[PDB]
């Protein structure tokens, strides 16, 4: 899982 | 610089009804963040707060993002965990390292009641460390301004953690913001120095409270805590909110300044 800054 | 912008999450810090938190790396740079998801399936006003919010003792807010009806609150990542796990049960921490973290508790507290903010559930789950045992007043979800355009707003609203929360909570309508936060911080230092929480609820109702105004201080946690520090508790601990003791004060007691920690 990720994530977008 | 591509890629920078990318984070991945590799850990769950924390969990409950509300959402998650979780650690997240940066894909380039592999600097580590706090990552609060929210499924908003409140949100507005935490996020409002945490703009606010730049001190060394207040964990920092870097901005916030959503995708629909998930909301992502970056924050700063104290990789210390809970003050929590740091209190021996029935036993409690040195000293000397109790009250270094009470000075740092108070250094946030001082700072969010300048701004006018009150953090209302101020517990050792809720204070953490970053690497250098430093601490950090965490989740701003139940905050709320208790002063705008200098002047205060007296609060009403029940909210915190029964064993915390000052006995006016229970038994006024309104209440003063500040002397709720100075009582949680008294109790932190309770559970600090003894490893035990003194009652279930500050009410008369319950017998611990009654023996603790009845000043039977030869019964724990009371017995296991210096006489130094049980004096500032004596002032801390004041059922009156108007007669406990301020921070400007807590600043000024004996204890508070004493000479105990070596530094790092
Ligand atoms: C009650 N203990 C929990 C421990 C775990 O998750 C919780 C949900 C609680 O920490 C306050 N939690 C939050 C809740 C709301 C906003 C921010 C946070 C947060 C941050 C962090 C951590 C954290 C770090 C290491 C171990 C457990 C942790 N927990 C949290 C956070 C963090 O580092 N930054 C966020 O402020």
């Amino acid at each position: 899982a990720s994530v977008s800054a | 610089v591509p890629f920078v912008e990318d984070w991945d999450l590799v850990q769950t810090l924390g969990e409950g009804a509300y959402g998650e938190v979780q650690l997240a790396v940066n894909r380039v740079t592999e600097e580590a963040v706090a990552v609060k998801i929210v499924d908003m399936k409140n949100i507005k006003k935490e996020i409002c707060i945490n703009k606010m919010l730049n001190h060394e003792n207040v964990v920092k807010f870097y901005g916030h993002r959503r995708e629909g009806n998930i909301q992502y609150l970056f924050l700063e990542y104290c990789s210390g965990g809970e003050l929590f796990d740091r209190i021996e049960p029935d036993i409690g921490m040195p000293e000397p390292d109790a009250q270094r973290f009470f000075h740092q508790l108070m250094a946030g507290v001082v700072y969010l009641h300048g701004i006018g903010i009150t953090h209302r559930d101020i517990k050792p789950e809720n204070l953490l460390l970053d690497e250098r045992d430093n601490l950090k007043i965490s989740d701003f979800g139940l905050a709320t301004v208790f002063r705008y355009n200098n002047r205060e707003r007296l609060l009403n609203k029940m909210c915190g953690t029964l064993p915390y929360v000052a006995p006016e909570l229970l038994k006024r309508r309104e209440f003063h913001a500040e002397p709720v936060d100075v009582w949680s911080c008294g109790i932190v230092l309770t559970a600090m120095l003894a490893g035990e929480l003194p009652w279930d609820q500050p009410s008369d109702s319950c017998q611990e409270y009654s023996d603790w105004k009845e000043k039977k201080t030869y019964l724990n946690p009371w017995k296991k805590i210096d006489s130094a520090p049980l004096a500032l508790l004596h002032k801390i601990l004041v059922e009156n909110p108007s007669a406990r003791i301020t921070i400007p004060d807590i600043k000024k007691d004996r204890w508070y300044n004493k000479p105990l920690k070596k530094g790092a």
